[PDB]
């Protein structure tokens, strides 16, 4: 099938644009909220079935079934209690959706960490989200003190006698903090720094007690997937692509957005059909980066002609990530581009790793070079190395997403670089 | 060199062979001194990439 062409009563995400009201009242009136009880009376198995039929994959980063990163966790107790996570960080360069998610769709957020509790028989949820989105945590927060209010969170779940607590808390304006462990770590207070896997959250972690972490889509799309059918949201996307999706075009374009869409879509169709058009004429565009920062570019020749999802991009040779769909066109030096998008990983690395630490100095060093062209070719294929030498001998992903940018750069765009250093070597 | 016509030809006859031609001495027939500063190369070992020391 001709994939996309979605209907906006099955998307899902309304208010998206705020265009309504972000209330208990408002949400009610949406559908949030319906028949909780019965679901929670149905519990949890029946909830991890129906995830898996619909075989839902993750948004943050790579695609992890959500069926079986929270089978991990389902089990019983033995004293230590279970927590819920909730990822709400955004730093990724070119992700402003989960920050409307929550300045317009709240209810629906508090609704999926009470679900995904109940699935793992849980105490309560800790949503972390950045320092910077004050407004957003405030508003969230209001809509917790009516939600407490009401009788819809607590002691009294909503009339059964479940007891459930959420939680809130702010950064300091970290990225790295956005990462599984180093999240955690955050919370207890102990620097913003990673662990090692093994040990898995989903049984050793936070407070030393089992926990589970989650994206704010996957947490929000969840309920409604419980309450629909599973089957039905499946049919909106391939066989493991499964599901509808957050998009977020930025850079060269007539009309910047944040979008809702179907998976494995042209990415062609995406950008002319919403965006108002792509600046300066299509044949202008040069390369893309589907998935933010962490995942490199690819040129017009790809560009064109292809799908959108995790398969087909990793066929591709790269990920999709948050659907950060940046554009650009033949006006931007490239390399300045990426060499600012890696001083950006320079500047926020944790650096306990010393391949991190130190190498990813060196890529920005040779980078600012590359942009003058105060070199000599080799040192491209040395970088090359440097990346490979990275890639796999680290702890977080933030190895491979410093790592992919310049692969899938020296890939592709080699040319530019050799004639940018025969013309200095020219001006001398 | 500086020695005399007669006195080559005698020594020559005694030898048998010539002289003038292969002396022993050194009569600017040296390199001068004081040579340029050289520039030198180096190995096929001072590579930038697929100089993994595995290999060697
Ligand atoms: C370095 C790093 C930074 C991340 N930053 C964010 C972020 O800012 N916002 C977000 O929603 N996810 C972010 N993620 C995605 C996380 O990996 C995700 O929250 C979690 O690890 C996996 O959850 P999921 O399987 O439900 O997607 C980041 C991941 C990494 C490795
Ligand atoms: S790879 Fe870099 S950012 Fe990630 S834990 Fe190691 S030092 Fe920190």
């Amino acid at each position: 099938t001709s994939f996309g062409s979605l209907k906006d009563e099955d998307r899902i995400f309304t208010n998206l644009y705020g265009r309504h009201d972000w209330r208990l009242k408002g949400a009610l009136r949406r559908g949030d909220w319906y028949k909780t009880k019965e679901i929670l009376l149905k519990g949890p198995d029946w909830i991890l079935g129906e995830m898996k039929t619909s075989g839902l994959r993750g948004r943050g980063g790579a695609g992890f079934p959500t069926g079986l990163k929270w089978s991990f966790m389902n089990k019983p107790s033995d004293g230590r209690p279970k927590y819920l996570v909730v990822n709400a960080d955004e730093g990724e360069p070119g992700t402003c959706k989960d920050r409307e998610i929550m300045r317009h769709d709240p209810h629906k957020l508090v609704e999926g960490c009470l679900v995904g509790g109940r699935a793992m028989g849980a105490r309560a949820a800790y949503i972390y989200i950045r320092g910077e989105f004050y407004n957003e945590a405030s508003n969230l927060q209001v809509a917790i003190r009516e939600a407490y209010e009401a009788g819809l969170i607590g002691k009294n779940a909503c009339g059964s006698d479940y007891d459930f607590d959420v939680f809130v808390v702010r950064g300091a304006g970290a990225y790295i903090c956005g990462e599984e462990t180093a999240l955690i770590e955050s919370i207890e207070g102990k620097q913003g720094k990673p662990r090692l896997k093994p040990p898995f959250p989903a049984d050793v972690g936070v407070f030393g007690c089992p926990t589970t972490v989650a994206n704010v889509e996957t947490v929000a799309v969840s309920p409604t997937i419980c309450r629909r059918g599973g089957t039905w949201f499946a049919g909106f996307g391939r066989e493991r692509n499964s599901g509808t999706k957050l998009f977020n075009i930025s850079g060269h374009v007539n009309h910047p957005c944040t979008v809702e869409e179907e998976m494995s879509v042209p990415l062609k169709e995406l950008i002319e059909k919403h965006a108002g058009g792509v600046t300066g004429g299509w044949d202008n565009l040069l390369a893309v980066i589907p998935g933010g920062s962490s995942t490199p570019l690819i040129p017009k020749s790809v560009c064109e002609t292809v799908l959108m999802d995790f398969d087909a991009l990793v066929q591709a040779q790269t990920g999709l990530g948050t659907a950060a769909v940046i554009v650009m066109d033949r006006s931007t030096d490239i390399v300045k581009a990426i060499a600012r998008l890696i001083e950006f990983y320079k500047h926020e690395s944790c650096g306990q790793c010393t391949p991190c630490r130190e190498g990813v100095d060196w890529m920005n060093k040779v980078m600012a070079r590359f942009v003058k062209g105060d070199a000599r070719p080799a040192e491209i294929d040395s970088l090359w190395e440097i990346s490979k030498q990275i890639e796999g001998h680290t702890i977080c992903a933030l190895g491979d997403g410093a790592a992919w940018p310049v692969q899938g750069l020296i890939r592709h765009f080699r040319p530019e670089l050799e004639d940018r250093m025969q013309r200095f070597a020219q001006q001398h | 060199a500086s020695a005399t016509r007669v006195i080559q030809k005698l020594r020559n006859w005694a030898s048998g062979q010539d002289l003038q031609a292969k002396l022993q001495l050194r009569y600017q027939e040296i390199a001068k001194r004081t040579q340029p500063p050289p520039k030198l190369p180096v190995g096929p070992s001072h590579k930038l990439s697929n100089n993994y020391y595995c290999t060697r």
